[PDB]
């Protein structure tokens, strides 16, 4: 079959009513310049695990999307950032949970997979996992964005 | 959550995950994106998958991996199997949400049960398919 | 890891599973045991599974789970479905271990590729059977 | 047709007769208790819970009192239930001030939102709702020492 990808930023109650035209663009420009990059290294013949794993690293990078920058906030006004990336071919994955301060979790999840016997690390121990193999600290506060914090005061009481 | 999967020129299948998950969540709480068979699969024998949507029912009902059984030990085609998880099975759970699948042989699928799903998917070498509504 | 798994009086079924890890593991790695269709899996429809061994393998070849998915949809009985999972699955991916699995006609199965396996089973009203080696 | 089985874990498993004796016995208490709640038409959730209760409870079996050592000399617990009647799970992964992990898995399947809690915000949420906080040194066994020097 020829070489394929499918990219998503989402399910949920999205509505016509709640966008212009130009607002919906920002997506679709978003969207389609992630799928034009993984159909120009599938193209090359680059991996499917290395597309997928490039695909959701620039998914995080945008911050339209919840994941890596533009992540929600918690209850504590924080960020716990969760990815996993699993390989067809060897049937070998990598997960990490609850990780606050790696700026792209898919990558902490492929060094797992890659750098490891183990599937899935979690907390603490994950972002030290990462950081003894040459991973930046980073500090959660790079994830925030207006929009997502907006969206928890709307979501709830003020003290 | 946002996700990913692709089939190569070697035949090869991959599927990726990542989120911050619910707005207000408590924190040390984990939903389907990091654990496999739920929000993320693949396999060369079938199918590569990306969940995204109510954590709690795509573990309880192994949404990614529910497709992957269903064409290799069920024989359901991709749009068949997608169709019963997406359409049918999750809503009895009270799931909402979606994936994106693609087939060993190159078939393509992006059900979802909501309003949206921010998706887009291409061929090597064509033009991209972008959407948001249903 | 420790495991139960019970078919009642009214035809529910249940499983759990508990443990400490590996020796020498990793702190913050997480095996099987807390993961819903790797360690643990019940289903009034199918079967229930609690297992124990290799980690990793268990999750990557979601052991509890594939029980139920090639009895539902293989057309496997449950003790097909335990030799193909325990004896040949796990080990192509370098696995060792073993499950406990009742399904919902009362078949029951203890199967180990392992030395040992410490175990018991029972009938209500009847003597319990138990062991250790093969 | 009711039944229930258990297991205490699966490895390289040397021993005296009466050092697998020991075993045999555990063993045999538990399932039998399990026999006796079905006979008495307690449910299969109820039945699995008691049983993994008491072999988290019992030295012999790696869970609960009796947990391995990690490489740090720490105990890490994890715990999942699922109830095949209503297909709810919960599960609970490192923790280490909880003495019973199942009941701690049984609270999130019962109280929480979501399948799995991890760590520090697992032991709040169970602590929130009535379960004790305990030291890991509670878990601690000289055999399991033991094992963990001839591992390293
Ligand atoms: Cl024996
Ligand atoms: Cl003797
Ligand atoms: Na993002
Ligand atoms: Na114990």
């Amino acid at each position: 079959g020829k070489a394929v990808i499918a990219i998503h930023g989402g399910a949920g109650a999205i509505s016509r009513a709640q966008m212009s035209l130009q607002q919906e663009l920002r997506y679709i420009e978003a969207l389609s310049a992630i799928v034009e990059t993984g159909q120009k290294m599938l193209e090359a013949g680059e991996s499917a695990l290395d597309v997928v794993t490039e695909a959701v690293r620039l998914l995080e990078e945008c911050p339209l999307f919840n994941a890596g920058i533009g992540a929600v906030f918690t209850r504590d006004e924080t960020h716990e950032l969760d990815a996993c990336v699993m390989d067809g071919n060897t049937l070998k994955a990598g997960a990490v949970a609850g990780v606050s301060h790696l700026r792209n979790p898919v990558l902490a999840a492929r060094l797992v997979m890659e750098q490891s016997p183990h599937v899935m690390m979690i907390g603490e121990g994950a972002e030290n996992f990462a950081f003894a193999r040459g991973m930046e600290r980073v500090s959660p506060e790079i994830f925030s964005t207006s929009l997502r914090y907006e969206q928890l005061l709307a979501a709830r009481k003020e003290g | 959550t946002v996700g990913a999967v692709a089939l190569d020129l070697d035949g090869n299948l991959a599927a990726a995950t990542s989120t911050g998950g619910m707005t207000n969540k408590l924190p040390c709480t984990v939903g389907a994106a990091p654990l496999v068979g739920a929000g993320c699969y693949a396999n060369n024998a079938s199918v590569a998958v990306s969940c995204t949507g109510t954590g709690e029912v795509f573990i309880r009902a192994l949404a990614a991996y529910d497709i992957a059984a269903l064409m290799d030990y069920g024989g359901l085609s991709l749009a068949e199997a997608c169709e019963r998880v997406v359409m049918e099975k999750l809503p009895a759970l009270g799931g909402s949400g979606g994936l994106i699948a693609i087939d060993h042989e190159g078939n393509v699928a992006l059900p979802f049960n909501t309003e949206g799903m921010y998706r887009a998917w291409g061929y090597a070498g064509d033009t991209p398919t972008t959407g948001i509504y249903r």
